[PDB]
Parts: C-alpha cells; sequence; structure tokens
C-alpha cells in the first residue's frame, strides 16, 4: 500500500496549485481519500475528503469555495485543485486513506476510522511576497498593579534595531484607542506631559510621572522602522 | 418526477428508466443525489418540498412515516405477488404500506476456497476445522465481533429476535433477547472464545485484513465486502450462514425501498413509474448494469440475477434472516445487545447476567 | 479635525467575504497621509492589516495577500475593507485609522464575528497539555475533550519530525495493528484519553486526537512528548 504526493511548489498570493496523490495497494473505488496539511511549526489540520464509491466530497471551513477534490478511479489518482492562496496555506499536503465501514443499521454512521496510510507530503509556499516580515515587540511589566499616584513604566523590546520609530497606545476599557508618544519621546497633541518616552536601538519604554484614574488602560507599542508595522502584546494597567 | 437517490446507487441507471418513462409520458423525471440525502429528506418534506420519490434502505422510512412525510401507496394483490412476500414486511408501519421493496441485502458466509473447498454447514463444525487450520498456521473464521449486527444471526438462530412482529406490527414490549434461544446461541460464541478459536478484539477491520490475505479460512460480511476481495485475489465462494442446533442462522435484512412523499402533487405518476417502469425486469437491469444491487425483490428479476450464486447466497440468508424493525426503539437495542456481547465475550458477565440486563 | 467611523455587518460565515466601511470627515482622503485597517484579536493582540494612501496606492501585511482589498470612494471621502474567505480567526474587532508617523487618529472600532451555523457538523477537538516533559519510564497520559458528543469517533496519531503521521489507536480504544501494547486509549464521555503506559525513548514525539463523527474531520492542536 502507498500514497504518493506531487504538485508542490512556491507560488505568489492569490495563485493556483494542483496537487495529485497517485495510490496503489488497495482498491481505490471502495476508499475515501483524505488530504490534511501542516504549516511549519504547528498541528495536522484536515483540509478536504472524497468517498471514490459515493462520489460525496467534503471541505474544512477554512478551505471551503477555494479547493476542489476530485479523483479519478481508472487512474488511482486523487487530486486537490487550491485556489487564492495566501500565506495562511503555506504547508506540507499530505494525502491520507480513510479506512472504515458504514453502518448498516440508522444511523449508518462510519465505524473503525482511521487514516492508516499516509504519504509522505508534498511542501506548498507561498511567498511573502515582495513584503517584508515580522518585527516582534516584546512588552513588559504587562498588567502590574500600582497604586494612585506612583510613578510606572512600561517597556518594549525590539527583536531588531528600529532607529527610535517606536509609539505608544492607550487603549481604554471601551475600546477607544488614542495615540500617546511617536518617534520614542514626542507628545502627541493633547496627551497630559506626565507621559513621557525613552529609548534607542532595540529598547524602549514609556513612563507614567504619577499614576490618575483615567490611566487605567491598556498600553501598546508600535513599530514603524519597517512593513509590515507590528504592535507589542499590551500592557495592561490596573490599580491596587 | 424528482427523485432522490444514494450517490453510491446506479443513479445513472435510474435516469435512464425516468428517460423511457418521458418517452412514453411526456413526464420529465430528474434524479438526484445530495449529500446526506436521509437528513435533508425530512426537513424539506416538512416544508412540503423535496422529491416526489426518495430511494433508501427501509430502517429510516419508520422515522419518516411517524412524522406523515410518506404516502401511503396502493399496489394490486397482483403487483405485490410479483416481489418475495417477505420483503412487503419491511416496508410497512402501523400496518399500511409505505414505500415499494427495490432490492435485498443481507450478511452471508465467506470463505476460501482454496483452504476449504467444502465449508460447514453447521456452526458445530467450526471448533474441529480451526483446529485442522491452527497446525497449517491459519484459523477457521473470523468476523466483526464488536458490533450485535455481525453477532446476531448466531444468536437469532435459535430463537432470539429484537421485536415480535405479527400482522403488520411490532409489539414494542415483547423483545426475545434473553429468551433460551439467544442464550444458547451467545453461549455458543463465548465458547468459541473461551477455546480460543475465535479472538474477542476481533473486529471488521482486523478480520478483513485476515481474510484477504489468506490467513482465515471463513469470514461472515455483506455484498459491500466483496469488491476487496476481488482486489485480494483470494479465491472465494459465498453461500448460505451455518445453521446452528439445525436452524437457520438469522441475519437482520435491509430493503432498498422507494416512498413517496405524502406532499407530492404526483402520486399517480410516482406509481406508474415505480410499478410499471422501474420494477420490471428491464428497469432493474438498467439500474443495476450502472451500479449493482445485489439480490432484488421482484421475483422475475432475481431468478436471473442469482446465476451468479453470491447474489443466490444473499437472498437465501435474507429469506432466513430477520427483517430489521423500523421502530426507533432500535435504538436502545443496538446499545444494549452491544454491551451484552462485549460483557459475555470478556467474562465480566455471564451470558445469563448480560442478556438479562439487555432485556431490561 | 480629523473623525473615522467604522460600520459593517457584525456577523460573517466561514468561508464568506468580511465589508467594512471607514466614513471620514474633516478631511480628505486625497489630500495626504495613510488610510488604514487595523484589527485586535480576542485575546487582546494588534495586527496591522493594510492601507490606502492618499494617491490610491495600496500596502498590506504579507500574512493577507491575496485575500485582502482595500479600495475608497473619493466622493463620499470613504475608503473600504474587504477580506475574503474568512475563518473563525478573523473574529475581531476591526479599526481605522489616519497614518503619518503613528496612527494618530482611529475609529472606534467594530466587532467583526465569523462564526458557523453550524450545529452538528461543528466539532472542535481541545488536547492538553500542549506540551509534556517526560522521562522513560513514566506513565504519560493525554487528554482530549470533544466540543459534543462524537460517540466512539477518535482516533490518534503519532507523528515524528519530517515524517508523516502513524495511526495509534482507531474507535477510541483499539489498538492498531503493529502498535506497542503500551499504547491504550479510552472515552469518558466527551472525555479522550491516550495512555502510554510507560514511556520508551523512541516515544518521544507530537501525538494528535482526531475524531470523525462529524463529516468535518478535526484534529486536535497535538501534545508534544519531550525528553530533557
Amino acid at each position: 500500500v502507498q500514497l504518493v504526493e506531487s504538485g508542490g511548489g512556491l507560488v505568489q498570493p492569490g495563485g493556483s496549485l494542483r496537487l495529485s496523490c497517485a495510490a496503489s495497494g488497495f482498491n481505490f473505488s471502495s476508499s475515501s481519500i483524505h488530504w490534511v496539511r501542516q504549516a511549519p511549526g504547528k498541528g495536522l489540520e484536515w483540509v478536504a475528503s472524497i468517498s471514490s464509491s459515493s462520489g460525496s466530497t467534503s471541505y474544512a471551513d477554512s478551505v471551503k469555495g477555494r479547493f476542489t477534490i476530485s479523483a479519478d478511479t481508472s487512474k488511482n489518482t486523487a487530486y486537490l485543485q487550491m485556489n487564492s492562496l495566501t500565506a495562511e496555506d503555506t504547508a506540507v499536503y499530505y494525502c491520507a486513506r480513510g479506512y472504515y465501514y458504514t453502518g448498516l443499521w440508522y444511523p449508518y454512521a462510519m465505524y473503525e476510522f482511521g487514516m492508516d496510510y499516509w504519504g509522505q507530503g508534498t511542501l506548498v509556499t507561498v511567498s511573502s511576497g515582495g513584503g517584508g516580515s515580522d518585527i516582534q515587540l516584546t512588552q513588559s511589566t504587562s498588567s502590574l498593579p500600582a497604586s494612585l499616584g506612583d510613578r510606572v513604566t512600561i517597556s518594549c523590546r525590539a527583536g531588531q534595531d528600529i532607529s527610535n520609530h517606536l509609539n505608544w497606545y492607550q487603549q481604554k476599557p471601551d475600546g477607544t484607542v488614542k495615540l500617546l508618544i511617536y518617534y520614542t519621546s514626542r507628545l502627541h497633541s493633547g496627551v497630559p506631559s506626565r507621559f513621557s518616552g525613552s529609548g534607542s536601538g532595540t529598547d524602549y519604554s514609556l513612563t507614567i510621572s504619577n499614576l490618575e484614574q483615567e490611566d487605567i488602560a491598556t498600553y501598546f507599542c508600535q513599530q514603524g522602522n519597517t512593513l509590515p508595522w507590528t504592535f507589542g502584546g499590551g500592557s495592561k494597567l490596573e490599580i491596587k | 418526477l424528482v427523485i432522490w437517490i444514494n450517490g453510491d446507487k446506479g443513479y445513472n441507471g435510474l435516469a435512464e428508466v425516468g428517460k423511457k418513462f418521458e418517452k412514453d409520458t411526456g413526464i420529465k423525471v430528474t434524479v438526484e443525489h445530495p449529500d446526506k440525502l436521509e437528513e435533508k429528506f425530512p426537513q424539506v418534506a416538512a416544508t412540503g418540498d423535496g422529491p416526489d420519490i426518495i430511494f433508501w434502505a427501509h430502517d429510516r422510512f419508520g422515522g419518516y412515516a411517524q412524522s406523515g412525510l410518506l404516502a401511503e401507496i396502493t399496489p394490486d394483490k397482483a403487483f405485490q405477488d410479483k416481489l418475495y412476500p417477505f420483503t412487503w414486511d419491511a416496508v410497512r408501519y402501523n400496518g399500511k404500506l409505505i414505500a415499494y421493496p427495490i432490492a435485498v441485502e443481507a450478511l452471508s458466509l465467506i470463505y476460501n476456497k482454496d483452504l476449504l473447498p467444502n465449508p460447514p454447514k453447521t456452526w458445530e463444525e467450526i471448533p474441529a476445522l480451526d483446529k485442522e487450520l491452527k497446525a497449517k498456521g491459519k484459523s477457521a473464521l473470523m468476523f466483526n465481533l464488536q458490533e450485535p449486527y455481525f453477532t446476531w444471526p448466531l444468536i437469532a438462530a435459535d430463537g432470539g429476535y429484537a421485536f415480535k412482529y405479527e400482522n403488520g406490527k411490532y409489539d414494542i414490549k415483547d423483545v426475545g433477547v434473553d429468551n433460551a434461544g439467544a442464550k444458547a446461541g451467545l453461549t455458543f460464541l463465548v465458547d468459541l472464545i473461551k477455546n480460543k478459536h475465535m479472538n474477542a478484539d476481533t473486529d471488521y477491520s482486523i478480520a478483513e485484513a485476515a481474510f484477504n490475505k489468506g490467513e482465515t479460512a471463513m469470514t461472515i460480511n455483506g455484498p459491500w465486502a466483496w469488491s476487496n476481495i476481488d482486489t485480494s485475489k483470494v479465491n472465494y465462494g459465498v453461500t448460505v450462514l451455518p445453521t446452528f442446533k439445525g436452524q437457520p442462522s438469522k441475519p437482520f435484512v435491509g430493503v432498498l425501498s422507494a416512498g413517496i412523499n405524502a406532499a407530492s402533487p404526483n402520486k399517480e405518476l410516482a406509481k406508474e413509474f415505480l410499478e410499471n417502469y422501474l420494477l420490471t425486469d428491464e428497469g432493474l437491469e438498467a439500474v443495476n448494469k450502472d451500479k449493482p444491487l445485489g439480490a432484488v425483490a421482484l421475483k422475475s428479476y432475481e431468478e436471473e440475477l442469482a446465476k451468479d450464486p453470491r447474489i443466490a447466497a444473499t437472498m437465501e440468508n435474507a429469506q432466513k434472516g430477520e427483517i430489521m424493525p423500523n421502530i426507533p426503539q432500535m435504538s436502545a437495542f443496538w446499545y444494549a445487545v452491544r454491551t451484552a456481547v462485549i460483557n459475555a465475550a470478556s467474562g465480566r458477565q455471564t451470558v445469563d447476567e448480560a442478556l438479562k440486563d439487555a432485556q431490561t | 479635525q480629523v473623525q473615522l467611523k467604522e460600520s459593517g455587518p457584525g456577523l460573517v460565515r466561514p468561508s464568506q467575504s468580511l465589508s467594512l466601511t471607514c466614513s471620514v470627515t474633516g478631511y480628505s482622503i486625497t489630500s495626504g497621509y495613510y488610510w488604514n485597517w487595523i484589527r485586535q484579536f480576542p485575546g487582546n493582540k494588534l495586527e496591522w492589516m493594510g492601507y490606502i494612501s492618499y494617491d490610491g496606492s495600496n500596502n498590506y501585511n504579507p500574512s493577507l495577500k491575496g485575500r485582502i482589498s482595500i479600495t475608497r470612494d473619493t466622493s463620499k471621502n470613504q475608503f473600504f475593507l474587504k477580506l475574503n474567505s474568512v475563518t473563525t480567526d478573523d473574529t475581531a474587532t476591526y479599526y481605522c485609522a489616519r497614518a503619518y508617523i503613528g496612527f494618530a487618529y482611529w475609529g472606534q472600532g467594530t466587532l467583526v464575528t465569523v462564526s458557523s451555523g453550524g450545529g452538528g457538523s461543528d466539532i472542535q477537538m481541545t488536547q492538553s497539555p500542549s506540551s509534556l516533559s517526560a522521562s522513560v519510564g513514566d506513565r504519560v497520559t493525554i487528554t482530549c475533550r470533544a466540543s459534543q458528543s462524537v460517540s466512539s469517533a477518535v482516533a490518534w496519531y503519532q507523528q515524528k519530525p519530517g515524517k508523516a503521521p502513524k495511526l495509534l489507536i482507531y474507535s477510541a480504544s483499539s489498538l492498531y495493528s503493529g502498535v506497542p501494547s503500551r499504547f491504550s486509549g479510552s472515552r469518558s464521555g466527551t472525555d479522550f484519553t491516550l495512555t502510554i503506559s510507560s514511556l520508551q525513548p523512541e516515544d518521544f514525539a507530537t501525538y494528535y486526537c482526531q475524531q470523525s463523527s462529524s463529516s468535518l474531520i478535526t484534529f486536535g492542536q497535538g501534545t508534544k512528548v519531550e525528553i530533557k
């Protein structure tokens, strides 16, 4: 018994690709063929299946409307036509045979289901693209409760040098967002002087010189050095 | 006429019968095979929509009948005589005919002709056969022990039954799970396990793989399994199941049936299509040539198909078997008998204790 | 001065298109600046999605190229987000914002939820723990909870790096042929457990549950069993 995938390769965002799965060693006409994919460093994701005897096909919600699975019983081969590919679709694509039998009694369920045989997989890469890649921003102290007159400092560390192109935002509980600081230390219009910012290279900091009740909020950093622009994970201010 | 039938059936063959109907009557026939058909049907039929005719295994129609979604059909006694009498019991609900029988399906004894040119006629022969075959690095018999559908032919042989069927109805309180016949049959099955002639863990995939690789001389399975055996090049035959205490094994019978939507305005057309176009030698052949029906309810055409001894075996076991009851209480039967067999075969409970708990 | 305001449907079905409108007043989107869409996922993380500039040029996040379009109607002073083939991952609060140095003016944000109908076909598997430190000889237990009943249609798989997954258990508790007997599986209602009775050095791997009750087959997130 074996399954051999082919058709993988490098594809532009929004492009198309057709994968094949050549099978041998079992009765293809009575089998079900499944496509399962695995994005770099992530888990298995089931994508589509076809029953040869009934012709019925099923698709994951994540690919519905873009993928079409088909099979030529005489070639013992199954196919996955993939359209409108994006980075979310980059992955090794596996084909697998789903073994099962169908109940003869209502509700006619599947019994003894298992993907007992798997191909070696074929790699699909959606290029990026030609964009940059994410610069990571790591915040601390995220969620440190202080007192209603304290000086408070939130820090941001960028994964590479961002040349002082670092901005700070405040998000209130109601979801409203305001710019506080831009270019490391420049105050946006209307922002109280008790906010200040410091740093250079990869390390940056936001300080509130004395905490007021209206400062209860979540604070985010953001680099504007390179596209795509990226944010830190947020630091929630709480009162003790 | 709009017709629904499952995708694994000969739906293009059925559409050819629809083309002959249109040619003789002017009425267009459109055959569709939507996914999850058996689930969609009661949803659109309650609206007053859906197909005029729906094809499905008979046991599903009891639910449709309870909901009033199926018309009572009116075949002559002359027409009824064209079909095997037992099939008409499968399409009755509250005594009323609610569907036309099409095809018949049941488990049979499948055997490897190279290991066992003359398969046993009785279950009682199998222990000594297994001892002989064990000495050759083989086994006598492997089949799915996990689901009661597969073990019931032996359990029912000597007198077990699910629900008493009389006139045209089921007494939902006359259950034959813990009478002496069912105790005898399960006891013989448990003894096969205690004597190491079978294994309590054997399931569908384990028995299929062993038979199709030539490691066991016999299995018990239905027509849906034949084409994998064809692929495996095992030289196999298909025959009547072994008797137990001189009584035939009684496998559950499934009857592919054609029901008429209660909300159809074309009921007299659907009757003519089914009685005079589909349920004829030429109609069933058109369907069968597309995808085989197995054994069919129409006597005249089954006599032709039974030139294939596999199909004759299917019909013979079906005539000796138990029509699968079309009532919702079967669901409790499946869960209960399933536990009973597992517990009896593992040793947790005695045969007597296990069947008595299931009957309750 | 500038105000921005998002509008559009708050509920979208998986595989459909998400469309949102930003209405700008007090400043023309043709005069200057970059006109952005930004979204905040339920766990508070922010993602810049893209912009249309004052001259009609676009720039999009590489993670979304191929299914995002930002367009504008200069006569109405509005710009638009269209995100195709959405999944539940696109559930987020969508913000529009004007930028030059930073995002200096923001809309108030609008929540868009992506969720199936979707009934009995819509089944998740929640696997725990995500990661497990274990030693040779340990008893290892991996659990998986189905979001609704799956009967016993649960299988377990092992995967080693660079290799295809292998089937271990099917029908919740049946050991696949050739798999060592130290592997076993069990079910309690909607809870499924894979057990390795005494871990061996070849057992370091990632393990996945899988349900086949719905025709939309789904896998658990996986459990990585890790060596010292």
